[PDB]
RNA sequence: UGUCCUACGCCGGCAGGCGCGGGUAACCCGUUGAACCCCAUUCGUGAUGGGGAUCGGGGAUUGCAAUUAUUCCCC
C-alpha cells in the first residue's frame, strides 16, 4: 500500500463535492510516498489535474522571493503539518486537505469590464480547475499571511488554516475571502 | 606633549629606522619603501630656513607643490606652505601634526553651499 | 497593481489594510505633504480662521496636518476600519460616517474650504449593479456645490489611471456649475505626478 | 528552572543601565565599547557559564567580569583583539568601555579640528 | 545523449570497471 | 518604444479632453516649457514658479 | 564483515570520535583555543568550547574519505559564505592556521602521516582506531 | 501591544504549567509560549524537561520544529 | 553474471553494476539508507517498496554517481537501480518476471525508466 | 581561463609572509571537496542575536605616490 510520508494513506479518502472528482487527484493511481516528483505537469494543457493534490500545495508554498525553489523545505512543512493536524484533531489528515479545498473554492465569480471610464462588474461562473486553483492559493496564502512575524512556525499555522477551512468556521482567511467574493458576485449578477 | 609616550627632545634624537614603529602602518609602509630626491630637497631647504632665522620669531616660510610629505618630527615648528592646485596655504607644523600628510592640511576643494503656483481664476 | 480594483472601498479597505495603512511611513510622507499642498493650493487668506471639509479622511493625518495650522474641520469616509483608527489616533476633529457619492448632509452656505484626498477616484466605476458612476459623480458635485459657501473653493486630489476618468470627472463637475481647473504637479515627473482638481463656485 | 531570590531585573555597572532579563552575553553587549566577540572573549576567559542568565550572576562574578573588562591584557587578552591599540599621546594596549569611548572620541576630534587638517574641519562643517 | 554527458558516462563506467578488477621497489638490478 | 508609449497615452489624453470640450460647451454653456531637452524630468527655472500645468475647466 | 566508516551515520560517527578524542586527552590543545574564529566569514567563536576535537575528528574522517589533503584543501573543505556588506556574497575559505594545527596536533597523536607526493594521510594504526571506533558507532546505533 | 513574556520560571506560573500543561493534546513550544506568556526558549527548555521526567511524549524532532502530545 | 547500466538527470549520472548477491546496496560505496537528504529518502526506495525486498533478495549492484546536484544525483539513482535490475531480469532471468516488473515501473513512473530530456538552455548574443 | 593559475611545507588569530614543485594545459590547480539545500545547537515578536550605513583605533598588501578614506583584515 502506497502511503504518504509512510504511515497515511488514500484509500480512505472520499471526496465530497462532484464538481471536482476529476480535478482533485488523489486516489490508487495518484498516491504517492511524496508530495515531491520532479513532475513535468505543466508543459500542456489541463497537464495539473493529473498532479496530486499535496503536489501541488508543495508547488504553491515557495513564494515570495526567498523560498522560490526550496521544495525540500515545504515538502517538510507539510509533512510537519500532516503529523500536528492529525494531532490536533485525531482522523487522517488527507481528509480535511480535500475537505478545504471542497470549501474553499469560489463557486461564483465577477469580471470587471470597461468601454471608456465606465467600469463595471458582471457575476460570471467558474471552472472547477480554476476552483481548486483558487482554493489551493487562498490556503497558502492564509497560512502565510497568518504568521510571517509571531512565535508560531508555518507548519502550525498551515494546520489551523487548514482545520479552519475544513470545518468553514469564518475565522480562517480562505473562508472570509471566498465569502467576500461570492458576496460581491451575487451583487453584480 | 607627548607621541605615544615619547617626548619631541628624544623623537628628534631617536633614530630614522626606529622611528618607523612608533608610527601608523601606511608610514611604515611609506619608511619601508624609501623617500625620493624631492624629500630630502625641501628637508635640506626648510633645514636652511631654519638656520638662517633670527633666534626669536619663526623662520621663513617654504613653499611645494609637493603633497605627500609626511610631516617628521624634524619639521616640527617650520613654516610651511602647500599648493592644493590653485594658492598656497601656509601653515605651523605642530607637535600634534606628527603622523599625517602635509596635503591633509590645504584643502582642494571648496565647500558646497546651495514660490508654487496658485490659482487665481 | 492598483487599490481601485480590489473592488467596493468598504472591502479592500478591512481592519488589516488599516493596520497596513497606519505603519506605513510612506503613506505618512507623501500624505502628509500632499495634506500640505492640499491647503495651500486654494487661496484662503492668512491669519483668517476658516471651517474646512476633509473628506476621504481614513487615518486623519490630513486632518491632523489642519488642525496643526490651527483649522477645524469635519471629516467624513465610508471605512468603519478607517474611522477606528482615526479615533484611535486621537483627532482633534468631528468624524462622520457616510457615502460620498449618495449625497453629503450639511446645509449650504456652511464650509469655507473643502479638501479630499484619494477618494474621487472610486466613483468613476461602478461595482454594482445599482451603481451608476455619471449619476453618482454628478449626484455629489451637486453636493459639493450645496453645502459649500459660495465662492469657497475646493482642492480634490487625484492619481487618474487614465484620461476617461478625468473626461468624466471634469464633465460631471463641470455639470454641477463648477469653475476652475486643473492643477497637475510636476506634471511630466513620474513620482511627483500628482493631478489636483481645484473648483470654486464663481 | 525557578527564579532566584536575588534575581537582578536592573544592574547598574560603568554609569550604564543593564537588562537582567536577557543571556549575559549580550546584557554584556548592552553597555558600549562591548560586541558580541569580546563579550564572548571575556566570559570565556572569566570561565563563566554563557549558558546563564544575566540578572542571576552574584556580586563576585559581576565584580570579576568587571575587572577583567577594565584589564583584559593582564587576563591573556590578546593585543590584537583590543579597541584602542596604539593611543596617539600615550602608546598603550586598553579597551574603553563605557565614558572613556565618549571622552577619546571627542578628544580626537577636538585634536584633528586644533590641527586643522581635512577630516576634522570636514566633519564639524558637517553640522 | 550528445557527446559530453555521455562521454562523462562513459569515462565513469570505464573507471567502475577498473575499480571491480582491482579487488614494491622498482627493478634495480638487472640479475639476480 | 516605451517612449512612444507614454508619449501619445499623453496625446490621446489631450485629444480625449479637445473632444469633450466641444460637446461640452454644447449640452452645457502642461510642462512643455519645463520639459528637459537633455533627459526626462523636471527642471526649475528662477523667472517662473516650481514646474507645474494649469488646464482650465469651462 | 568489520563495518568501515563509510558504513554508519557520518554525524554520529563524527560525536563518537570526537569523545573518544576528548577522553583520549593527549592531543596538543592550542593556547589560542577559546579566542578565535574559524574563518573570516564568521561572525562569532564556534558555540561549543571544546571545538578542538570535533573539528579534529572531522579531519580525520575526512583525510580517510580521501587522502592527499593538505592545509589548503582543508580550508576549503571548511569554507563557507561570507556576507560582504551590503554587497553581494562569496566563498571564503577556512582559516589555514586551525587547521594547521589540528593536522600537527594530529601528527603528534601519531594518527596521520605526510606522504611524499604530497599532504598528510592515514596512519595504519589511526587507521585501525578509526575502525574500531566506526564498529563502536554502528553497535550503539545499528544494534539498538 | 509590546509583549511581556517571562523570562524565568514565576511560581504561579511553574505550577500552572506543570499541571495544565499535559492535557492539550498538541504540545509545541509556540503554544506553550503564546497561552502562558513565556519566551519561547525557556518554553522549549520545559518542554525538555517535561520530556526528561517521563510524563509527555515526543512525536517528531526536527531543528525547525519539535511536537509532542499526552502520553494517554 | 553481471550487468551496468546507465540513468541520467540534468547534468547528473549514474551507472550501476548489478551482480549476483545477496541484498546490499551500494550506491558510491556508501549504503542506499544513508544518503544525505532524509526528504527524499522514499523516492531513494521507490523500486524496492514497489517490487518488494525478496525480489532484490538474490542480487547486489553497485552504483557510481557523478555531477548534478543533490536531487539529481537521487533521480539518476532511482533510474539506475531501476534499469539495472531490468537489464539483470532480461538477460540472466527469464522474459516474463521483466516485462511485468517493467510494466509496474512505468505504471508507477515513466521517469525510472524514460530519462527526462530537460536542461538548461542557451543565451545567445 | 591560466606565465600568472596554483598544489604542498613552515609562521601568524586574519589579511598576509617565507621556501620548494606542477602547468604554453582534457597531463597541474582539479575526483574544480561552490553556495543555496540537508542534519543538530542557540535565538522567541523585541528597530531584537534582523539590518548593516556612517564613524574611532591598529595591522597587512599593490603601486614612484593611498591625504579627499585604492583594496583587505581585527575590535
Ligand atoms: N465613496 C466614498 N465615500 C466616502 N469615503 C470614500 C469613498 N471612496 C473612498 N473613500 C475613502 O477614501 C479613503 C482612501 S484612503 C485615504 C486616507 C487619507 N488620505 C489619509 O492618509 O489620511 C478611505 O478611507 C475610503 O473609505
Amino acid at each position: 500500500d502506497i502511503k504518504l510520508f509512510g504511515k497515511w494513506s488514500t484509500d480512505d479518502v472520499q471526496i465530497n463535492d462532484i464538481s471536482l472528482q476529476d480535478y482533485i487527484a488523489v486516489k490508487e493511481k495518484y498516491a504517492k510516498y511524496l508530495p515531491h516528483s520532479a513532475g513535468r505537469y505543466a508543459a500542456k494543457r489541463f497537464r495539473k489535474a493529473q498532479c496530486p493534490i499535496v503536489e501541488r500545495l508543495t508547488n504553491s508554498m515557495m513564494m515570495h522571493g526567498r523560498n522560490n525553489g526550496k521544495k525540500l523545505m515545504t515538502v517538510r512543512i507539510v509533512k510537519h503539518a500532516f503529523e500536528i493536524i492529525h494531532l490536533l484533531t485525531g482522523e487522517n489528515p488527507l481528509q480535511v486537505l480535500v475537505n478545504a479545498i471542497i470549501n474553499s473554492g469560489p463557486r461564483e465569480d465577477s469580471t470587471r469590464i470597461g468601454r471608456a471610464g465606465t467600469v463595471r462588474r458582471q457575476a460570471v461562473d467558474v471552472s472547477p480547475l480554476r476552483r481548486v486553483n483558487q482554493a489551493i492559493w487562498l490556503l497558502c496564502t492564509g497560512a502565510r499571511e497568518a504568521a510571517f512575524r509571531n512565535i508560531k512556525t508555518i507548519a502550525e499555522c498551515l494546520a489551523d488554516e487548514l482545520i479552519n477551512a475544513a470545518k468553514g468556521s469564518s475565522n480562517s482567511y480562505a473562508i472570509k475571502k471566498k465569502d467576500e467574493l461570492e458576496r460581491v458576485a451575487k451583487s453584480n449578477r | 606633549f607627548t607621541y605615544r609616550g615619547v617626548d619631541l627632545d628624544q623623537l628628534l634624537d631617536m633614530s630614522y629606522e626606529q622611528l618607523m614603529q612608533l608610527y601608523s602602518a601606511r608610514q611604515r609602509r611609506r619608511l619601508n619603501r624609501g623617500l625620493r630626491r624631492k624629500q630630502h630637497s625641501l628637508l635640506k631647504r626648510l633645514r636652511k630656513a631654519k638656520k638662517e632665522a633670527p633666534p626669536m620669531e619663526k623662520p621663513e616660510v617654504v613653499k611645494t607643490h609637493l603633497r605627500d610629505m609626511i610631516i617628521l618630527p624634524e619639521m616640527v615648528g617650520s613654516m610651511v606652505g602647500v599648493y592644493n592646485g590653485k594658492t598656497f596655504n601656509q601653515v605651523e607644523i605642530k607637535p600634534e601634526m606628527i603622523g599625517h600628510y602635509l596635503g591633509e592640511f590645504s584643502i582642494t576643494y571648496k565647500p558646497v553651499k546651495h514660490s508654487r503656483f496658485i490659482p487665481l481664476k | 497593481r492598483r487599490p481601485e480594483h480590489g473592488g467596493p472601498p468598504e472591502l479592500f479597505y478591512d481592519e488589516t489594510e488599516a493596520r497596513k495603512y497606519v505603519r506605513n511611513s510612506r503613506m505618512i510622507d507623501i500624505q502628509t505633504r500632499m495634506a500640505g499642498r492640499a491647503l495651500e493650493l486654494l487661496y484662503l487668506p492668512e491669519n483668517k480662521p476658516c471651517y474646512l471639509l476633509d473628506i476621504g479622511c481614513g487615518t486623519g493625518l490630513s486632518g491632523s496636518y489642519l488642525s496643526d495650522e490651527g483649522h477645524y474641520w469635519v471629516g467624513l469616509d465610508i471605512s468603519p476600519a478607517m474611522l477606528d483608527e482615526a479615533v484611535d489616533r486621537e483627532i482633534e476633529g468631528d468624524l462622520l460616517l457616510g457615502d460620498m457619492g449618495q449625497g453629503i448632509p450639511f446645509k449650504p452656505g456652511t464650509f469655507d474650504g473643502c479638501i479630499s484626498i484619494s477618494a474621487v477616484q472610486w466613483l468613476c466605476n461602478a461595482n454594482k449593479k445599482s451603481e451608476n458612476p455619471a449619476k453618482r459623480l454628478y449626484c455629489f458635485f451637486a453636493s459639493l456645490f450645496s453645502v459649500l459657501v459660495r465662492g469657497s473653493r475646493a482642492v480634490l486630489q487625484l492619481y487618474p489611471e487614465n484620461s476617461e476618468q478625468l473626461e468624466l470627472i471634469t464633465t460631471q463637475a463641470t455639470k454641477a456649475g463648477f469653475s476652475g481647473g486643473m492643477v497637475v504637479d510636476y506634471p511630466n515627473s513620474a513620482k511627483a505626478k500628482k493631478f489636483y482638481l481645484c473648483l470654486f463656485s464663481g | 528552572l525557578v527564579i532566584p531570590e536575588k534575581f537582578q531585573h536592573i544592574l547598574r555597572v560603568l554609569n550604564t543601565n543593564i537588562d537582567g532579563r536577557r543571556k549575559i552575553a549580550f546584557a554584556i553587549t548592552a553597555i558600549k565599547g562591548v560586541g558580541r566577540r569580546y563579550a564572548h572573549v571575556v566570559l570565556r576567559k572569566a570561565d563563566i557559564d554563557l549558558t546563564k542568565r544575566a540578572g542571576e550572576l552574584t556580586e563576585d562574578e559581576v565584580e570579576r567580569v568587571i575587572t577583567i573588562m577594565q584589564n583584559p591584557r593582564q587576563y591573556k587578552i590578546p593585543d590584537w583583539f583590543l579597541n584602542r591599540q596604539k593611543d596617539v599621546k600615550d602608546g598603550k594596549y586598553s579597551q574603553v568601555l563605557a565614558n572613556g569611548l565618549d571622552n577619546k572620541l571627542r578628544e580626537d576630534l577636538e585634536r584633528l579640528k586644533k590641527i586643522r587638517a581635512h577630516r576634522g574641519l570636514r566633519h564639524f562643517w558637517g553640522l | 545523449v550528445g557527446p559530453r554527458l555521455s562521454r562523462r558516462i562513459l569515462q565513469q563506467a570505464r573507471q567502475q570497471q577498473e575499480e571491480l578488477e582491482a579487488e614494491r621497489e622498482r627493478t634495480t638490478r638487472l640479475g639476480p | 518604444r516605451n517612449k512612444k508609449h507614454q508619449k501619445l497615452k499623453h496625446q490621446k489624453e489631450a485629444e480625449e479632453e479637445e473632444l469633450e470640450i466641444p460637446p461640452q460647451y454644447q449640452a452645457g454653456g502642461p510642462g512643455a516649457e519645463y520639459k528637459a531637452k537633455k533627459a526626462k524630468g523636471d527642471v526649475k527655472k528662477k523667472g517662473r514658479p516650481d514646474p507645474y500645468a494649469y488646464i482650465p475647466l469651462n | 564483515p568489520g563495518v568501515t566508516v563509510k558504513d554508519v551515520n557520518q554525524q554520529e560517527f563524527v560525536r563518537a570520535l570526537a569523545a573518544f578524542l576528548k577522553k583520549s586527552g593527549k592531543l596538543k590543545v592550542p593556547e589560542w583555543v577559546d579566542t578565535v574564529k574559524l574563518a573570516k566569514h564568521k561572525e562569532l567563536a564556534p558555540y561549543d568550547e571544546n571545538w578542538f576535537y570535533t573539528r579534529a575528528a572531522s579531519t580525520a574522517r575526512h583525510l580517510y574519505l580521501r587522502g592527499g589533503a593538505g592545509v589548503g584543501s582543508m580550508t576549503k573543505i571548511y569554507g563557507g559564505r561570507q556576507r560582504n556588506g551590503v554587497m553581494p556574497s562569496h566563498f571564503s575559505r577556512g582559516s589555514k592556521s586551525v587547521a594547521r594545527r589540528v593536522l600537527q596536533a594530529l601528527e603528534g597523536l601519531k594518527m596521520v602521516e605526510k606522504d611524499q607526493d604530497g599532504g598528510r594521510k592515514l596512519t595504519p594504526q589511526g587507521q585501525r582506531d578509526l575502525d574500531r571506533i566506526a564498529g563502536q558507532v554502528a553497535a550503539a546505533n545499528k544494534k539498538h | 501591544d509590546k509583549l511581556n513574556n517571562l523570562v524565568l520560571f514565576d511560581k504561579a506560573t511553574y505550577d500552572k504549567l506543570c499541571k495544565e500543561v499535559p492535557n492539550y493534546k498538541l504540545i509545541t513550544p509556540a503554544v506553550v509560549s503564546e497561552r502562558l506568556k513565556i519566551r519561547g526558549s525557556l518554553a522549549r527548555a520545559a518542554l525538555q524537561e517535561l520530556l526528561s521526567k517521563g510524563l509527555i511524549k515526543l512525536v517528531s524532532k526536527h531543528r525547525a520544529q519539535v511536537i509532542y502530545t499526552r502520553n494517554t | 553474471q553481471s550487468v551496468q547500466v546507465f540513468g541520467r538527470k540534468k547534468t547528473a549520472t549514474a551507472v550501476a553494476h548489478c551482480k549476483r548477491g545477496n541484498g546490499l546496496i551500494k550506491v558510491n560505496g556508501r549504503p542506499l539508507e544513508m544518503i544525505e537528504p532524509r526528504t527524499l529518502q522514499y523516492k531513494l526506495l521507490e523500486p524496492v517498496l514497489l517490487l518488494g525486498k525478496e525480489r532484490f533478495a538474490g542480487v547486489d549492484i553497485r552504483v557510481r554517481v557523478k555531477g548534478g546536484g543533490h536531487v539529481a544525483q537521487i533521480y539518476a539513482i532511482r533510474q539506475s537501480i531501476s534499469k539495472a535490475l531490468v537489464a539483470y531480469y532480461q538477460k540472466y532471468v527469464d522474459e516474463a518476471s521483466k516485462k511485468e516488473i517493467k510494466d509496474i515501473l512505468i505504471q508507477y513512473d515513466r521517469t525510472l525508466l524514460v530519462a527526462d530530456p530537460r536542461r538548461c538552455e542557451s543565451k545567445k548574443f
